[PDB]
C-alpha cells in the first residue's frame, strides 16, 4: 500500500550526481533567458518573458523580475510556482537580519542560507528540490557590487557574467567576445538587449517580452537606486539601438 | 494512522517537468466549458450548467461561489476539489487578512495566496494536487476590474479574455475579435452569451445557464442605505429572468 | 522461499497464513531444546545449557523473572531480553497497586497483546521466541506455552526445539504418573531427566550442562547445577 | 575489447594465464609518442619537446594523433606554404577545444 | 530424465571452506620449489571463496 | 525492502548474516585472558610509511579498568564506543561503584538493539543493530579477570581465548591447544605475538602491533613501545634455533 | 491485479480483497453457537482436546465484558484477544460518562466502529475473527454477531466455524417447530445436541463441551459458566438423543 | 501502471477507486425511491428477504441522525455503520457551536468535504456507500439531498438508486413531468405514502409485503418510521384500492 | 522528514551508501597537505579558467573554522557549505562552555561524528566529502594535519592527497618526503608542495592557491609572482 511503494529521492546516487537535480537543469532551459552582467558601477539585469500569448496581459504582470528590497533584485528562471515560496522566504530573511544588526544584510550571507534550504531537501528532506535558478543581483558597501547565481543543487558560484535559462552557451559566448572588464553600466545596457535578440528566434524581441532593471551607485549623494524599468521605457531604448 | 510515505510521490519526469502536474491538468481540459471576458466596467463569467437528471434540482447545483462580497469565482475540473479549496481560501483570506489590514483583500493579493496553496499540495507527500483551474474575477481600487486565471500548477497571470475546458480553443478565437478596449457592460454580456451558445448548442434557458457579472456598486444590495458611501457587494449573481431578458437584446 | 507476503505484515495469502510466523516457528527448532513438566504442587523446567565451543562457558537459558515466576528462551535471543525486562516491570506494578501477585494466566495474556500489536501493523518484527512460563500461585502450579503468534495454552507437559516429538512421547505415557506425584521434588526431576534423553539423538548430556529449576509451594525459584543435579540423576 | 562481449567460455584459465589490462597513456608515455609525430610536421622542432607536453591538457596518445592531424588541417586552410612554429601552437588550442565541446555538461554538483 | 528411477542420487558440489581450499592450494604448491616455512593458510585467507 | 522486520527463510535476521562478513574484513584482534592479566594484542592496519602510527588506535579505553578492541565497520564502531563510555559513567554515578564487565556487556547489547522500522515500546533513530563485534575485557572481584565476545546476534559469550577479524579461523585453531590454566602474564604475551606474525600479511614489528593489558593494579594501561619490542626480540632468538 | 495487493484500495469489483482473505480463517476455526432463548442467551463452543496434555476446563475462549456480556470467538486466536480487550475498554468508558451498565444494542453499535477503522487503514490489518456476544440486561435478552467484515444484526440463532452448516440446518427446523421459543434450561440440553452434529465435521480429534449462559431468570442477568449437575445432565441426555 | 493501482492521478486523470465504488453500490442490489410530499418527504426502499437465522424485524439501514434528518443508506452494509457515525457526530457539533442542528443542504456540504479528503490520502479511501439524507427543512420545505462517494452532491425532486434505478426513473419521469408539478401537491402525508409504495410496485414490477417494507416519513421537526401495525393498514388500502 | 532505512547492509557486509560516497570524493579536484615541523603548507586548485569569473567574490575552498584551524576539501561543493557552518558553531561552542578555542583533536572528532550520525540514521545520506583539517593546538605551535574519509573515519598523516588522481601524487610523496626528518625551513617546504601540485595541474600561477598557515594564527597567501619563483627553480632541475 505505502510500505511496498517507494519514490525515494533521497538515495545517494552512484554517479555522485543526483538524477532528480539533473532533470531540473533541463527544465530551467525551457524557461526564458536571464542575463547578469556585472560592471564596476552596477549590475545590469535583463530577462525575457517566455509567454508570447496576445490575450494574456503580460504588461502588467511582472513574472521574472521581482524587487526584494533597495539593493537586491532577483531574476527568476525555472518553475514559477516553486519560485513564489522562495521569494517570500528571501524577503523575510533580509528584513530579519536588518532588524537585528541595523545593516543591510551582506549579499554573501543571504545567498548562502537560501542555497542551504535547497540542499536540505535532498539531504534528508524527502522533498523533491526546487527546480529554480535565481540570479541575485546584490550590492553592499564593503565588497562593492557582488553577483551570484544558485543552482537546484544548492550551490552558488560568483561571476563577473553569468547566464541562466535558454541559450546559456549562445549568450555566454557573445558576452565573452563583446564585454570587456572595463565596460561601464552604460555600455552594458546597449550590449544586453542586442545579444538577447540575437539568441532568440524572434525577428525583433519586442519591449513587451522584455524586463529590464539596473542596480547603480551612480545615483547621487552616495546612495543606491534600483528601478524596474516599465515596458514603455524599454521601448524607447529599443528603438535607439535599432532592434526595432 | 498515517501512510508510511515519508517522501514526495511527485517526481520530476526524466525529461523534466513534474508527472503529476501534467496528470492534474488533463482534468481541467476534459471538464465542461467556462469563458470570461474582462471588461472596463465589469467582468462577465459564464458557464454551462447542464441538468444532471431532470428529476434533480437544477437550482441547487452551483459553480459560482463567494470568496469576499466583492469577489466571486468559477472553476472547471474536479467538482469536489473545488469545494474544499474555496473553504480553505475563505479562512486564508478573511481572518489573517482582517488581522493585518481589516478589509476585504484586493484581487491581486487574493489570487497569489491561492497559488501557494496549490503548490504545497503537490510538494507534500500523501497529498495529490488539486486539479482545478479557477477564474477569480474581482474589483480593487488600484487596478480597476481585474481577471486572473489560476492554473493548478500554482501559477497565475491576468488575461483580457480566457477560457478553459473543452470549448476553450473555439471560444478564445471568437472573443479575440469581439474584444474592444472600451466596452459596455451590456455588450460584454451579449457577446458572452453568443459564444456560449456555440460551446454546446441548445438549452438556453437561463436556469441551465449560469451567469454572473462583477457589476457596479449597490448600497441597495448592501442592505443599509443609511450611509451609501460604503461599498456594496460588487459581485451580483443573476437571476434566471435576467438572463432571459439578455437574449432579446442580443 | 520468500514469495507470498512477509515484507508486508498486513497482507495474507488466500488461506490466511502469514509467512512471518512460519519462519518464527522454525527459529525455535534451530536454538536450544527445553522441556517442562508439572505436578499439581510444583512446576519444573529442564533446560539444556549450550555454547558455541569448548573455551566458551555455558550460558543460562532459564532467566529468573521473579521468586514466584520464570521463563526459558529457545528462538531468538535478543527478543527474549526484551520481553523479560518488560515482564519484570509488570509484576512490580501489579504487586504494588493491587497487593496481589501477577497470576500466570494474565501474565501470558498481557504478553500476547504486545506481540500481536507489532504484527498487526507495519513496523516491528514478530517476537519469534517461544517461552515456557512457569509460576506457582495460590491456585497451585501452572505451565503455559507462548506461541510466537500470541497464543497462550495451559498444558501439563510440553517440549520445544527440534526433535521435540521424542520428549512428548514419554511425557504422555507418564502424564498420570507425574501429576499424582506430589510433595516430592526428587521424583519429578528424575522423570524430566529421562524425558529429554528421548529428544537427544547422537548427542550427549553433561551434568554441568544440565540446568534444572523448581518453584512450588515450599520452594521459591531456585537453580540447581553440578553436584546438585547429580542427586536427581 | 572484453571477454564479456563474447559469451564467456575461454577454456583453461592457466591455459590463458596472465591477462593484460591496458591503461591509456599517461604524462611520460605521450612524450615519446609525440616525438615521432612532430618530426613529420615541418619545422615544429622550434617548439621544445617538453614545453609542448606541459601546455596541453593530459590526454592519450590517440589524441596526439588527432592533434597532429589538426596541425596539417589548419595548414591546409591557411595555405600555409610551409608548416611553422605558429601552426603547431595554434593546433593545440583547437584540438583541446574539440574534445570539451563534444563532452556534455551534466554539472558536478 | 529428472523423474525418479533413472536418477537415484543427486548431489550438489560447492566451492569449499577455507580449510579445504587450504588443502587444494597445498597440493599444487608442494609440486613446485618454494622457500619452505610457507603458510598455506595465509594465502587462502586473502583469497575469497574460489574455484580449484 | 529487506527490513529488520522481515526474516530469512530459516528465521534469522538479515543483518546478523551480513554482519558476519563485515567483521571478517575487519582488523584481526586476538584476546587471551588469564587470571594474571588480560592481554589484548591487535594488528594495526597500515597503507603508507606516511601514515602516522601513533595517532591511530584500535584499543580504546572505555573506563579506568575497562579495555576494548573493535572490529567491523569502524565508523559505526566509533559511536558504539562513545555510548559505551556514557553507560559506564552513568553506573558509576548511581552506585558509586565500578561496573562488572559482564553487566557492561549486556548494557551495550541493549543499546545496539533498536531499529528504524518503528516500534510502539521503544525509541527508534537507527535502522539496525550494529554489525560490529567487540571484545569487552576488564577486571572485577566477583569473576576475577574477564574477556567477553559480543556478537551482532544480541548474544554474549565469555571466552578464555577468542580471535576475530581476518585471522579468526586459523588463530582459534592454535588457541584451543595452547591456551591453558597454568599460563601467566609473561606467557600469554609471547604467545599472542607468535600467532600474530603467521596471520600478518607482512612482517611483525613493534610498529604494527599494539599491546595493552587490563590488570587490576594499573587499570587499563597501554604498553609503551619498548616493552613490545623486547618481547618480539625475545621471540626471535627462539625461532632461529630451528 | 495491483488493486487487490494494496490493502484498503478498492478492488476493481469493489472492496479490498484482504477482507475476504480474513473470512477464510473463520471457516477453518472451531464451531461456536449462540442461541437466543426466552430467558436469555446460551453460548456453547467446541474446545478440541488435541491431547491429554491439555488441562480440562481451562482453555476457555469465554471472556466476560463488564459482567453481563459473554463473549466468545472463532478464527485467528490472537486477533480475538485484541478485539476482546477493545470491548472492555468501551464498556468502562460508558460507565465513566453515564454511571450505569452499557445496553447490549449500544455495545453492538460501538464495537462495530472499531473494525471499520482499521480497514480504512492500509497500515493496520483486518480482524481475523467473528465474535458472538450478547447477554441479558434491563432491556432484555439480545443476541448479536459481529461478522469479520463488520456487520451486526439481531439473530434468533447464530453460528460460526467449520460446523456452521450442521448448526444452521438444525436451528432452522428447531425454530420452525417452536416459534414461541424455548427456555434457556431446555436449551442447555439442546445446545449440547447441536454441537454433537457439528462434531461430525470436526471428527478428527475428541472434544470437550463447554456451555456458558446469561439468563434473565436463572443467572439473574449476570453471566457465569454452566458446570456441575446442570452441565452433566446436558451431556448425558443429549447423547441418548443423538444415538 | 502503478499510478492507477494506488490512489494517485492516473495519466488519464481518472480516479479508478471512485469508478469501482459506483459498481460497489449496485452489488448490494438495493433499490430506493424517494418522492417529495407537500409537507413530508417519503422515502421507501427494499430489504432482502429475511433468513431464519436473522430477526426479520431488525433494521440497520435507517438511522435517526437528528430529529430533522433521517438517513437511509444504499451500498456496502459494513460501511453504512461507519458513515452513520459521522453524520450524527457533525450534527451535534453544529448544535454546540452554532446553536442548532444542521440543515439538509448544510449536512451534505460537510460530508462532501470529508469525502474529498479521504480520497487524497492513500491510507484513507472514499466510503463506498451512497447516502440519502431526507429532511423537511423549514426554509426549503421538503428536501432530499443525494451525496456521493466522490464528494459530489445535488438535491432532488425525487430520486432513485440501484441496478434497476433505470426503471424507477422512467416511471417518475412519467409521473412528475406530465402533470407538471415539482412535487406532490397532496396535503395529507398519508396519501403520499399510499402512492410512493404504489409507484415502487409498478416500476420494479414486484409487489411489496410488510417484511420488505420499512416506511420512512420526515416532517417538520420530526423523523419517524411507521409502526408495523400501520404498515399492514396501508397494505389494506393499497390492495383495493 | 525522511527516516526510512538506507543503511541496509549488503550481503558483502557494507552500507551501499558509504560505497557511493567514496566514489564521489575522487571527482572533487585535488588538495594536498604536507606538514613541515614549523608549518602546515596547503595547496589546492580553484576555478579561475573562465574568463568573466571574478575570483575575489568567487568562494575559496580554504575555510577559516577558527583563527588557528583551517579546513580544505575534496567532494560535493553543495554539502561542504553545510559542513563548514557546523564546524564554526562547534568551534565557538567550545570557547563558550569549556573555554579556550577548540583543540584540533576535538574538532576532528566533531566532524567525524556528523558523518557517523548519517550512517546511524538510515534517513540521512552521508555527505560525499573528505576534508583536510590543519592547525595549531592551543598554547602550542605543534602543526597537526588531519585527514578524513566520508565514512566517518579520521586519522593523522604526515602528507596527504585527496581528490583527482591521487596515484601520481602519492608516488611523488613517497620519494620526495621521508618521515624521519621533516623539511627544515618554510622555504624548503613550500617548494615540495608546489612541485607536487604542478604535476597534475600543469603550470599555472594564476589558477592555483597556496596558503601557508604558520603558528600563532598567521594565515598568509602566496602572490602569483611568488608561486612562479618556485616554478623557475624547478624548470632548471627538469632541464639537467
Amino acid at each position: 500500500g505505502s510500505r511496498r511503494y517507494d519514490s525515494r529521492t533521497t538515495i545517494f546516487s552512484p554517479e555522485g550526481r543526483l538524477y532528480q537535480v539533473e532533470y531540473a537543469l533541463e527544465s530551467i532551459s525551457h524557461a526564458g533567458t536571464a542575463i547578469g552582467i556585472m560592471a564596476s558601477d552596477g549590475i545590469v539585469l535583463a530577462a525575457e518573458r517566455k509567454v508570447t500569448s496576445t490575450l494574456l496581459e503580460q504588461d502588467t504582470s511582472t513574472e521574472k523580475l521581482y524587487k526584494l528590497n533597495d539593493k537586491i533584485a532577483v531574476a527568476v528562471a525555472g518553475l514559477t510556482a516553486d519560485a513564489e515560496i522562495l521569494i517570500n522566504t528571501a524577503r523575510i530573511h533580509a528584513q530579519n537580519y536588518l532588524k537585528t544588526y541595523n545593516e543591510d544584510i551582506p549579499v554573501e550571507i543571504l545567498v548562502r542560507r537560501l542555497s542551504d534550504i535547497k540542499q536540505g531537501y535532498t539531504q534528508h528532506g524527502g522533498l523533491r528540490p526546487f527546480g529554480v535558478s535565481f540570479i541575485y543581483a546584490g550590492y553592499d558597501d564593503r565588497y562593492g557590487y557582488q553577483l551570484y547565481t544558485s543552482n537546484p543543487s544548492g550551490n552558488y558560484t560568483g561571476w563577473k557574467a553569468i547566464s541562466v535559462g535558454a541559450n546559456t552557451s549562445a549568450a555566454q559566448t557573445l558576452l565573452q567576445m563583446d564585454y570587456k572588464d572595463d565596460m561601464k553600466v552604460d555600455d552594458a545596457i546597449e550590449l544586453a538587449l542586442k545579444t538577447l535578440s540575437k539568441t532568440t528566434d524572434s525577428s525583433a524581441l519586442t519591449y513587451d517580452r522584455l524586463e529590464f532593471a539596473t542596480i547603480r551607485k551612480g545615483a547621487n549623494d552616495g546612495e543606491v537606486y534600483q528601478k524596474i524599468f516599465k515596458p514603455q521605457e524599454i521601448k524607447d531604448i529599443l528603438v535607439k539601438t535599432g532592434i526595432t | 494512522m498515517t501512510d508510511r510515505y515519508s517522501f514526495s510521490l511527485t517526481t520530476f519526469s526524466p525529461s523534466g517537468k513534474l508527472g503529476q502536474i501534467d496528470y492534474a491538468l488533463t482534468a481541467v481540459k476534459q471538464g465542461v466549458t467556462s469563458l470570461g471576458i474582462k471588461a472596463t466596467n465589469g467582468v462577465v463569467i459564464a458557464t454551462e450548467k447542464k441538468s444532471s437528471s431532470p428529476l434533480a434540482m437544477s437550482e441547487t447545483l452551483s459553480k459560482v461561489s463567494l470568496l469576499t462580497p466583492d469577489i466571486g469565482a468559477v472553476y472547471s475540473g474536479m467538482g469536489p476539489d473545488y469545494r474544499v479549496l474555496v473553504d480553505k481560501s475563505r479562512k486564508v483570506a478573511h481572518t489573517s487578512y482582517k488581522r493585518i489590514y481589516g478589509e476585504y483583500p484586493p484581487t491581486k493579493l487574493l489570487v497569489s495566496e491561492v497559488a501557494k496553496i496549490m503548490q504545497e499540495a503537490t510538494q507534500s507527500g500523501g497529498v495529490r494536487p488539486f486539479g482545478v483551474s479557477l477564474l477569480i474575477a474581482g474589483h480593487d481600487e488600484f487596478n480597476g476590474f481585474s481577471l486572473y486565471q489560476v492554473d493548478p500548477s500554482g501559477s497565475y497571470f491576468p488575461w483580457k479574455a480566457t477560457a478553459i475546458g473543452k470549448g476553450s480553443v473555439a471560444a478564445k478565437t471568437f472573443l479575440e475579435k469581439r474584444w474592444n478596449d472600451e466596452l459596455e457592460l451590456e455588450d460584454a454580456i451579449h457577446i458572452a452569451l453568443l459564444t456560449l451558445k456555440e460551446s454546446v448548442e441548445g438549452e438556453f434557458n437561463g436556469d441551465t445557464i449560469e451567469l454572473a457579472i462583477i457589476g457596479d456598486e449597490n448600497p441597495d444590495l448592501l442592505g443599509y442605505t443609511g450611509i451609501p458611501t460604503d461599498k456594496g457587494p460588487r459581485f451580483r449573481k443573476l437571476t434566471s429572468q435576467e438572463i432571459n431578458d439578455r437574449l432579446e437584446a442580443l | 522461499f520468500r514469495n507470498n507476503y512477509d515484507g508486508d505484515t498486513v497482507t495474507f495469502s488466500p488461506t490466511g497464513r502469514l509467512f512471518q510466523v512460519e519462519y518464527a516457528l522454525e527459529a525455535i527448532k534451530q536454538g536450544s531444546v527445553t522441556v517442562g513438566l508439572r505436578s499439581n504442587t510444583h512446576a519444573v523446567l529442564v533446560a539444556l545449557k549450550r555454547n558455541a565451543d569448548e573455551l566458551s562457558s555455558y550460558q543460562k537459558k532459564i532467566i529468573k523473572c521473579d521468586e514466584h515466576m520464570g521463563l526459558s528462551l529457545a528462538g531468538l535471543a535478543p527478543d527474549a531480553r526484551v520481553l523479560s525486562n518488560y515482564l519484570r516491570q509488570q509484576c512490580n506494578y501489579s504487586s504494588l497497586v493491587f497487593n496481589r501477585k501477577l497470576a500466570v494466566e494474565r501474565a501470558g495474556h498481557l504478553l500476547c497483546d504486545k506481540a500481536q500489536k507489532n504484527t498487526q501493523s507495519y513496523g516491528g518484527r514478530p517476537y519469534g521466541v517461544g517461552l515456557l512460563i512457569i509460576g506457582y500461585d495460590k491456585s497451585g502450579a501452572h505451565l503455559l506455552e507462548f506461541q510466537p503468534s500470541g497464543n497462550v495454552t495451559e498444558l501439563y507437559g510440553t517440549a520445544i526445539g527440534a526433535r521435540s516429538q521424542g520428549a512428548k512421547t514419554y511425557l504422555e505415557r507418564t502424564l498420570d504418573t507425574f501429576i499424582k506425584i506430589d510433595g516430592n521434588p526428587d521424583e519429578l526431576i528424575k522423570a524430566g531427566v529421562e524425558a529429554i534423553s528421548q529428544s537427544l539423538r547422537d548427542e550427549s548430556l553433561t551434568v554441568d550442562n544440565l540446568s534444572i529449576a523448581i518453584v512450588g509451594k515450599d520452594t521459591p525459584f531456585t537453580i540447581y547445577d553440578g553436584e546438585a543435579v547429580a542427586k536427581y540423576i | 575489447n572484453k571477454i564479456e562481449t563474447l559469451d564467456p567460455a575461454l577454456i583453461r584459465p592457466g591455459r590463458i594465464d596472465r591477462k593484460i589490462l591496458f591503461e591509456n597513456p599517461d604524462l611520460s608515455t605521450k612524450k615519446k609518442i609525440l616525438g615521432i609525430h612532430t618530426s613529420k610536421m615541418n619545422l615544429s622542432e622550434d617548439v621544445n619537446l617538453e614545453t609542448l607536453v606541459t601546455t596541453k591538457d593530459d590526454l592519450s596518445g590517440a589524441d596526439i594523433q588527432a592533434m597532429c592531424t589538426e596541425a596539417g588541417l589548419l595548414a591546409l586552410r591557411e595555405r600555409r606554404m610551409q608548416v611553422t612554429a605558429e601552426d603547431f601552437k595554434q593546433a593545440k588550442e583547437r584540438v583541446m577545444k574539440n574534445k570539451v565541446e563534444e563532452n556534455l555538461e551534466g554539472l558536478y554538483l | 530424465l529428472l523423474r525418479p528411477g533413472r536418477i537415484d542420487r543427486k548431489v550438489e558440489f560447492s566451492l569449499p571452506d577455507l580449510e579445504g581450499r587450504a588443502n587444494i592450494f597445498r597440493i599444487h604448491s608442494k609440486s613446485m620449489s618454494v622457500e619452505r616455512g610457507i603458510r598455506w593458510e595465509l594465502i587462502s585467507r586473502l583469497c575469497p571463496n574460489s574455484t580449484g | 525492502d529487506r527490513g529488520v522486520s522481515t526474516f530469512s527463510p530459516e528465521g534469522r535476521l538479515f543483518q546478523v548474516e551480513y554482519s558476519l562478513e563485515a567483521i571478517k574484513l575487519g582488523s584481526t584482534a586476538i584476546g587471551i585472558a588469564t587470571k594474571e592479566g588480560v592481554v589484548l594484542g591487535v594488528e594495526k592496519r597500515a597503507t603508507s610509511p606516511l601514515l602516522e602510527s601513533d595517532s591511530i588506535e584500535k584499543i580504546v579505553e572505555i573506563d579506568r579498568h575497562i579495555g576494548c578492541a573493535m572490529s567491523g565497520l569502524t565508523a559505526d564502531a566509533r559511536s558504539m564506543i562513545e555510548h559505551a563510555r556514557t553507560a559506564a559513567v552513568t553506573h558509576n554515578l548511581y552506585y558509586d561503584e565500578d561496573i562488572n564487565v559482564e553487566s557492561l556487556t549486556q548494557s551495550v547489547c541493549d543499546l545496539a538493539l533498536r531499529f528504524g522500522e518503528g516500534a510502539s515500546g521503544e525509541e527508534r533513530l537507527m535502522s539496525r543493530p550494529f554489525g560490529v563485534a567487540l571484545l569487552i575485557a576488564g577486571h572485577d572481584a566477583d569473576d576475577g579477570y574477564q574477556l567477553f565476545h559480543a556478537e551482532p546476534s544480541g548474544t554474549f559469550y565469555r571466552y578464555n581465548a577468542k580471535a576475530i577479524g581476518s585471522g579468526s579461523e586459523g588463530a582459534q585453531a592454535e588457541l584451543l591447544n595452547e591456551w591453558h590454566s597454568s599460563l601467566t602474564l609473561k606467557e600469554a604475551e609471547l604467545l599472542v605475538l607468535k600467532i600474530l606474525k603467521q596471520v600478518m600479511e607482512e612482517k611483525l614489528d613493534e610498529n604494527n602491533a599494539q599491546l595493552s593489558c587490563i590488570t587490576k593494579q594499573d587499570g587499563f594501561k597501554i604498553y609503551d613501545n619498548e616493552k613490545t619490542a623486547e618481547l618480539i626480540k625475545e621471540l626471535k632468538e627462539k625461532e632461529a634455533a630451528e | 491485479t495491483g488493486y487487490d495487493l494494496s490493502n484498503s484500495v478498492f478492488s476493481p469489483d469493489g472492496r479490498n480483497f484482504q477482507v475476504e482473505y480474513a473470512v477464510k480463517a473463520v471457516e477453518n476455526g472451531t464451531t461456536s453457537i449462540g442461541i437466543k432463548c426466552n430467558d436469555g442467551v446460551v453460548f456453547a463452543v467446541e474446545k478440541l482436546i488435541t491431547s491429554k496434555l491439555l488441562v480440562p476446563q481451562k482453555n476457555v475462549k469465554i471472556q466476560v465484558v463488564d459482567r453481563h456480556i459473554g463473549c466468545v470467538y472463532s478464527g485467528l486466536i490472537p486477533d480475538g484477544r485484541h478485539l476482546v480487550n477493545r470491548g472492555r475498554e468501551e464498556a468502562a468508558s460508558f460507565k465513566k460518562l453515564y454511571k450505569t451498565p452499557i445496553p447490549i444494542p449500544a455495545f453492538a453499535d460501538r464495537l462495530g466502529q472499531y473494525v471499520q477503522a482499521h480497514t480504512l487503514y492500509n497500515s493496520v490489518r483486518p480482524f481475523g475473527v467473528s465474535t458472538i456476544f450478547g447477554g441479558v440486561d434491563k432491556n432484555g435478552a439480545h443476541l448479536y454477531m459481529l461478522e469479520p467484515s463488520g456487520s451486526y444484526w439481531g439473530y434468533k440463532g447464530a453460528a460460526t466455524g467449520k460446523g456452521r452448516q450442521s448448526a444452521k440446518a438444525e436451528l432452522e427446523k428447531l425454530v420452525d417447530h417452536h416459534p414461541e421459543g424455548l427456555s434457556a434450561r431446555e436449551a442447555v440440553k439442546q445446545a449440547a445436541k447441536i454441537i454433537y452434529l457439528a462434531h461430525e465435521d470436526n471428527k478428527e480429534k475428541d472434544f470437550e463441551l463447554e456451555i456458558s449462559w446469561c439468563s434473565l431468570s436463572e443467572t439473574n442477568g449476570l453471566h457465569k459458566f454452566v458446570k456441575g449437575d446442570l452441565l452433566q445432565e446436558a451431556i448425558d441426555f443429549a447423547q441418548k438423543e443423538i444415538n | 501502471g502503478y499510478d492507477r493501482h494506488i490512489t494517485i492521478f492516473s495519466p488519464e486523470g481518472r480516479l479508478y477507486q471512485v469508478e469501482y465504488a459506483f459498481k460497489a453500490t449496485n452489488q448490494t442490489n438495493i433499490n430506493s425511491l424517494a418522492v417529495r410530499g407537500k409537507d413530508c418527504t417519503v422515502v421507501i426502499s427494499q430489504k432482502k428477504v429475511p433468513d431464519k437465522l436473522l430477526d426479520p424485524t431488525t433494521v440497520s439501514y435507517i438511522f435517526c441522525i437528528s430529529r430533522t434528518i433521517g438517513m437511509v443508506v444504499n451500498g456496502p452494509i459494513p460501511d453504512a455503520r461507519n458513515a452513520a457515525l459521522r453524520a450524527k457526530a457533525e450534527a451535534a457539533e453544529f448544535r454546540y457551536k452554532y446553536g442548532y442542528d444542521m440543515p439538509c443542504d448544510v449536512l451534505a456540504k460537510r460530508m462532501a468535504n470529508l469525502s474529498q479528503i479521504y480520497t487524497q490520502r492513500a491510507y484513507m479511501r472514499p466510503l463506498g456507500v451512497i447516502l440519502t439524507f431526507v429532511s423537511v427543512d423549514e426554509e426549503l420545505g421538503p428536501s432530499i439531498y443525494k451525496t456521493d462517494p466522490a464528494g459530489y452532491y445535488v438535491g432532488y425532486k425525487a430520486t432513485a438508486t440501484g441496478p434497476k434505478q433505470q426503471e424507477i426513473t422512467t416511471n417518475l419521469e412519467n409521473h412528475f413531468k406530465k402533470s407538471k408539478i415539482d412535487h406532490i401537491n397532496e396535503e395529507s402525508w398519508e396519501k403520499v405514502v399510499e402512492f410512493a409504495i404504489t409507484h415502487m410496485i409498478d416500476a420494479l414490477g414486484t409487489e411489496f409485503s410488510k417484511n420488505d417494507l420499512e416506511v420512512g416519513v420526515a416532517t417538520k421537526d420530526k423523523f419517524f418510521t411507521l409502526s408495523a401495525e400501520n404498515i399492514e393498514e396501508r397494505l389494506v388500502a393499497i390492495a383495493e384500492q | 522528514g525522511y527516516d526510512r532505512a538506507l543503511s541496509i547492509f549488503s550481503p558483502d557486509g557494507h552500507i551501499f551508501q558509504v560505497e557511493y560516497a567514496l566514489e564521489a570524493v575522487k571527482r572533487g579536484t585535488c588538495a594536498v597537505g604536507v606538514k613541515g615541523k614549523n608549518c602546515v603548507v596547503l595547496g589546492c586548485e580553484r576555478r579561475s579558467t573562465l574568463k568573466l569569473q571574478d575570483t575575489r567574490i568567487t568562494p575559496s575552498k580554504v575555510s577559516k573554522i577558527d583563527s588557528h584551524v583551517v579546513l580544505s576539501f575534496s567532494g560535493l561543493n553543495a554539502d561542504s557549505r553545510i559542513l563548514i557552518e557546523k564546524a564554526r558553531v562547534e568551534a565557538q561552542s567550545h570557547r563558550l562552555t569549556l573555554e579556550d578555542p577548540v583543540t584540533v583533536e576535538y574538532l576532528t572528532r566533531y566532524v567525524a561524528g556528523v558523518q557517523q550520525r548519517y550512517t546511524q540514521s538510515g534517513g540521512v545520506r552521508p555527505f560525499g566529502v573528505s576534508t583536510l583539517i590543519a592547525g595549531f593546538d592551543p598554547r602550542d605551535d605543534e602543526p597537526k594535519l588531519y585527514q578524513t574519509e566520508p565514512s566517518g573515519i579520521y586519522s593523522s598523516w604526515s602528507a596527504q592527497t585527496i581528490g583527482r588522481n591521487s596515484k601520481t601524487v602519492r608516488e611523488f610523496l613517497e620519494k620526495n618526503y621521508d618521515r624521519k626528518e621533516p623539511p627544515a625551513t618554510v622555504e624548503e617546504c613550500v617548494k615540495l608542495t608546489v612541485r607536487s601540485l604542478l604535476e597534475v595541474v600543469q603550470t599555472g600561477a594564476k589558477n592555483i592557491e597556496i596558503t601557508v598557515v604558520k603558528p600563532d594564527s598567521d594565515i598568509v597567501a602566496l602572490s602569483s609572482e611568488e608561486i612562479n619563483q618556485y616554478v623557475t627553480q624547478i624548470e632548471q632541475e627538469k632541464q639537467e
